[PDB]
């Protein structure tokens, strides 16, 4: 049971960090869409704001 | 006509209360700022203080 | 496996590059809103204070 | 081409390269800082080149000056330019270091390169086509070398590696042998 | 071919280079551990191997940084690369030198096979095909061994057994029957 213990508890740890290192990822991945977003409708509504107008 | 009116008083007190906000946030991230150094940490002091000027 | 695994190396460190060149182009982006010189006081400011409450 | 094109372009103008000229200011400090890093840790070689894009981004905020400066100037006789056919003598400076700064800087201000046009073809007289290529000699030489591309003597690389290691305070040895030549 | 190809992946590649260096740094450590693990309980001989494989990682690390060093120059005067159809005399290394590292390295980094086409194709002047083969010779030799494979010198390697040893502090006989010859 000991031993058991040492070695479950290892594979939470492991586990863990790639589950931390994925969190990272898709929250990147929520931050990247929605910067492509304003990029995107600020830019198609810079060319009839475009600044001599 | 008066709907421009009160959309730019509601822009102005909108600006106003998020730079309320900012402000705020400021004070608490000074005290957080203190905490941090608290422990020796010299990298979340760092990140800490930079939030805390912008 | 083991294949999948090199490929998950390979794949998570070109998720840590995105990131750093992410966070260098939104850092430089918004700089003007936090000077070097400011955040140097600032820090110093609470340095030598620090634990003196 | 038209007056209030060439007005309203100049002043969006100034404003972009006022912005943009401080914010240049600030990045550049903080690389400078990343600098301050580099030489306490590791090699000096990389810092040096690093330098090198310091020494660069300089160079354009001093020519970003220089020509907002011109602009301006155009700016205040911009009641004079709208009359003669020809340019005297006061613009005929500003005209062509104006001109010849576009292809350059067109990258970072795309208003330059509009502006650019709004005077090209305001000119029959030595402007435009062979003609501009042929006037753009006479340009500001000053504003030429500060913004012309071309890697700087190591002498002076190594002189804002001093400055630079000396605010941070980190122990610096600059090579002998580099002071004694030039 | 084309210019921003070339500057984006530059910049592209020294990020991947960066983060790459320092992870193998943190790496090597840790298998250090390992080895410090061996040599306190087991053989000396299986221990040697293995810091067999961390002296090649630690070449890894080296080579990494002077090459990222070479794209950090050609990207500093990369406003220059963009004007003639020669190279000069200042770029004259790191050209060799990043183009001659391409098939070495792809494996860890993708993004310095496509710098070494983009490259490639620039030069019709004693680059691509055998010409390329023949001017590969040219580049910086010391990166050149090391990212070369070979197995290092046992002098070199009984010597990396002496100092982990000695840090984590445990007690090793080094064949003194080595030591005498080189």
């Amino acid at each position: 049971q000991k031993n058991q213990a040492v070695n479950f508890l290892r594979m939470s740890a492991r586990v863990d960090a790639v589950a931390a290192r994925v969190q990272t990822a898709v929250t990147m991945g929520k931050v990247t869409k929605s910067m492509a977003g304003v990029v995107k409708s600020m830019d198609a509504t810079l060319k009839t704001m475009n600044l001599e107008k | 006509m008066e709907k421009h009116l009160f959309n730019l008083k509601f822009a102005a007190k909108e600006l106003s209360r998020s730079a309320k906000k900012c402000d705020k946030e400021e004070k608490a991230e000074k005290a957080k700022i203190e905490k941090a150094i608290q422990k020796g940490n010299m990298e979340v002091a760092r990140i800490h203080a930079e939030n805390a000027i912008r | 496996i083991s294949a999948l695994m090199d490929k998950f190396e390979h794949q998570f460190e070109t998720l840590d590059v995105q990131t750093q060149q992410m966070e260098d182009t939104m850092s430089s982006t918004t700089t003007l809103t936090t000077p070097q010189n400011q955040v140097d006081m600032l820090l110093q400011e609470m340095a030598d204070e620090a634990g003196l409450d | 081409f038209k007056a209030e094109r060439l007005r309203v372009n100049l002043r969006l103008v100034i404003n972009r390269l006022k912005l943009l000229e401080k914010k240049k200011t600030e990045l550049a400090q903080k690389a400078r800082k990343e600098i301050a890093d580099y030489l306490a840790a590791g090699k000096d070689e990389r810092a040096r080149i690093r330098v090198e894009h310091i020494i660069r981004e300089d160079y354009l905020v001093e020519a970003m000056e220089i020509l907002e400066l011109y602009c301006d100037l155009l700016l205040a006789r911009f009641g004079l330019i709208q009359s003669m056919k020809e340019l005297d003598s006061g613009l005929a400076e500003s005209v062509s270091t104006l001109i010849w700064a576009a292809p350059r800087l067109q990258s970072e201000v795309a208003e330059l390169k509009i502006v650019a046009d709004q005077l090209c073809a305001k000119y029959s007289k030595e402007y435009g086509k062979l003609c501009r290529t042929n006037q753009i000699g006479t340009v500001n030489d000053r504003l030429m070398h500060k913004l012309s591309v071309e890697a700087p003597p190591k002498i002076l690389v190594e002189r804002y590696l001093i400055e630079i290691a000396k605010n941070y305070n980190v122990p610096y040895e600059p090579d002998s042998v580099v002071m004694a030549e030039a």
